[PDB]
């Protein structure tokens, strides 16, 4: 039977099955872009000194 | 888990030396048991050893 | 209605381990002992009808049988079966039997019959329980984790369930062959009584009643009883008809495995001092425990440790860490302390 | 076997005793079974006539009370009258649901 | 809606080509209707009609 | 008089390893494993009252457990104590019963029913004690020595020994309240039952009375079944006092542990031959045995070993001399002379 790819995460893995999820595949980048409104933003005059 | 984990300060003693790490566990799945989880006997490692 | 058990007839099967070193034809074969439950029920089949009355009903207290050309009826309670230990039945529909037996190499399946004959099914079953969780834990646990597994259950209905039955070849009789001295006063007692003479002329016949022959010997005539009453498991160790062809039924069968659950154990995780890149934890497992070390990253290096007395890992944790599942628990966490 | 059963035929006169039966076959209707000999009018009107088995039916007639009489819950309207006189529907319970059998009509 | 073959005629299913109650008087005749049905989808639903508890020793 | 079932109360626990892997509520519950003694005498608490008679008789041959609100009292060949089979039970009286059990991990103890109903408390019970010796000894030895170890002795005296016998806890009674047609005509029934309706108004009362509602739960009239006249040696199993303060007393406890000293054997001499410092010992073991050769001075070289073949050391014989132990005879001395 041997040890599963939770038994046996390379990489910092988390491994899942029965849909195959990597929860916790430890490598990599992630481009996160918000684009925010930019009136949440308040301006130089918004702010206090 | 020390040979000697009941330390009797006498030995018809009335202190007991012991720390056995008994963890209280999750509660009976509907049934009155006592989840609690501790370490074995140290004198009866000692026992054993 | 099911009279699958009126459908059912009672036949011996040749067995080997039947006691004191012979198998015999015993009511009591071992077909096949199926290792399929995930959980740990065996089907078993049995060369009686187990759970079969005598006019082919519910025997609640009865077990059924074929006894000397007859039912074999006998009492539900004293058909056991000893593996390595008195096993744990778990139900008796038609060959099919349930088994929660003890672990062992070898299986005998020892059924006291009317007169107390206790019949012997022997044959190497080979009980050996599949693993739950990291621990080597035998018990039915009270409270621990949750394994979703197998579990062959008694499931007496036959969905999918079909057993071979079949009238098998001509049941053989000595009392067939009749005192005629010389002559041929074959008496039929009612069977299909095929009946080869060895004298001159008719020493043939598959007689319905009694016959008497001149000029052939008691010896000569060899009678049976004509097998085509009923279907019955058609098994390799019993004898099919050879005056068949593929002439055969399929009924429904018992015991259905279907998916369960199972409760495993977590033991407590020992202290672990931590120094310069090693945690020595002190685990003391009380069952064989499946411990293992993973890095933290790429590089696993996975290794893993059945234990059996209490030890102290030294983990050489990486900077990457260490993912340390040991018990039924989820794994430890090592990130180097800075 | 649904049964709060009793003679089929078995009916009082206009305020005679209407002494139907509503039993269990083996024996008694029970008491927390409420074995009654409750009203059954046109369109099948369901109701208490004699019922819980040792008292009365309030909302059937005032002679109607289920008992222990017959061989069963004896339903006796001791003056169940013309405005009385309906199916005496058997009502035998478990202690948990009360069900009504065959009743007798008077 | 099914088709029962037992030899006579293309008949139902339950109601079979010679069906039902095949199994309490000839259950030879049982067994070669369970080589055909063995053999047959629509006479699988005779091994459970005139098969599973419908004998000639059917009680209904 | 001492009627310890007096204040006694078979209690039926929830056992989880009863038998088919279910967990039941039967008197027969392994409370507590004593495994102190150290000559075999296991004690296993009996959550009923094993050995006391159901009606408060002192009775051998009545084990009274305590089902459904009575005492139910069977034969007292209806326990077993299989921990790999069937061990011999040495005495049990209430609470308590000792026995001498096989080796194991482990441990049913089966009792029998009223109706046969083997309460067989399967729990871990890792039952091998590590018996002193010069040898692995197995049983009782022909000649040999009585070493002084533990056992669990079977004088029954509750003195230097107790059960927490705190009170006993409110029975839950889904049996009293009846659903009178469909409707709220509820029973009582004799007894302290803590009723409560499904709606307000008719919501509380400990009373012994019926309940006359309408129009809400039948099952909704929930109540329970109390007992204020015995406690129970509080078992972890019990539900103790949360619907109590902290109420509870203290009793004797029977089968109190004595020191003894049990006979073993020694092995047969080994071959031994000395050639020119060299001293070859041929043992042949019964048992695993301990064969231990060190100097007869200041340099120790205390080397010892469990024998399992035969075995043919050579002991090169020290100048200060060679003792050796190997067995459980006193060590053979050399002087390796001339």
């Amino acid at each position: 039977r041997g040890a599963s790819l939770q038994h046996t995460a390379p990489f910092g893995c988390q491994i899942a099955t029965n849909p195959v999820r990597a929860m916790n595949c430890a490598v990599g980048n992630m481009p996160i872009s918000i684009d925010i409104p930019d009136a949440a933003f308040t301006r130089v005059v918004d702010a206090p000194s | 888990g020390q040979f000697g984990d009941i330390q009797s300060r006498t030995p018809e003693s009335e202190d007991v030396y012991a720390n056995t790490q008994l963890v209280l566990q999750r509660p009976s799945a509907g049934t009155v048991h006592v989840p609690y989880s501790q370490a074995p006997s140290g004198f009866k490692y000692w026992l054993k050893e | 209605n099911f009279n699958v058990y009126k459908a059912i007839r009672p036949y011996l099967a040749h067995c080997p381990d039947c006691g004191e070193g012979h198998s015999c034809h015993s009511p009591v074969a071992l077909e096949r002992i199926r290792n399929e439950a995930t959980d740990g029920t065996l089907k078993i089949q049995v060369s009686l009808q187990i759970g079969i009355k005598t006019d082919d009903s519910h025997d609640w207290t009865k077990l059924r049988y074929m006894d000397n050309h007859m039912p074999a009826d006998a009492e539900r309670a004293r058909l056991f079966v000893r593996t390595s230990a008195p096993c744990t039945i778990t139900g008796t529909m038609g060959h099919f039997i349930l088994a929660r037996c003890p672990k062992g190499e070898t299986l005998t399946v020892g059924f006291t019959d009317s007169g107390k004959i206790s019949h012997s099914c022997t044959h190497p079953f080979h009980h050996d329980p599949p693993v739950i969780g990291r621990e080597k834990f035998h018990s039915r646990p009270q409270h621990r984790k949750e394994l979703p597994c197998s579990t062959y259950a008694q499931s007496t209905a036959a969905t999918a369930e079909e057993i071979e039955v079949h009238m098998p070849p001509d049941t053989p009789d000595r009392t067939l062959m009749s005192q005629q001295s010389g002559n041929v006063k074959i008496t039929v007692n009612s069977q299909t009584v095929r009946y080869k003479c060895n004298c001159g002329d008719s020493n043939e016949g598959l007689t319905t009643t009694d016959k008497v022959i001149n000029n052939c010997k008691v010896d000569q005539c060899h009678a049976a009883v004509t097998n085509h009453k009923k279907w019955q498991y058609n098994s390799p160790l019993v004898p099919r008809n050879a005056e068949l062809g593929d002439r055969k039924g399929k009924v429904h069968i018992p015991f259905p495995l279907a998916n369960v659950t199972c409760r495993v154990p977590k033991a407590r995780n020992p202290t672990v001092t931590y120094g310069k890149n090693q945690v020595i934890m002190l685990l003391y497992p009380d069952h064989p425990t499946l411990l293992s070390y993973r890095n933290m990253g790429e590089e696993p290096n996975y290794q893993e440790e059945w234990v059996t007395h209490k030890k102290e890992v030294i983990r050489t944790v990486p900077t990457e860490g260490l993912e340390v599942t040991w018990g039924n628990n989820e794994p430890y966490k090592y990130w180097p302390q800075l | 076997q649904a049964v709060v059963t009793q003679e089929s035929a078995l009916t009082t006169s206009p305020g005679e005793t209407v002494t139907l039966t509503c039993r269990s076959n083996i024996g008694a209707v029970t008491s927390s079974n409420c074995a009654n000999w409750v009203q059954e009018k046109p369109d099948h009107f369901f109701t208490g006539l004699i019922g819980d088995t040792n008292n009365r039916r309030s909302g059937v007639p005032a002679r109607f009370s289920g008992s222990l009489i017959g061989d069963k819950a004896a339903l006796t309207i001791t003056g169940a009258q013309t405005e009385d006189e309906a199916i005496y529907f058997c009502a035998l319970w478990y202690n948990n649901l009360w069900v009504f059998g065959g009743g007798t009509k008077l | 809606p099914v088709m029962c073959l037992l030899a006579n005629t293309t008949f139902p299913c339950s109601q079979p080509p010679c069906t039902p109650c095949c199994y309490e008087k000839e259950p030879e005749k049982t067994l070669r209707m369970l080589e055909d049905n063995v053999m047959s989808p629509g006479y699988y639903q005779l091994l459970q009609a005139s098969l599973t508890c419908s004998p000639r020793r059917q009680r209904r």
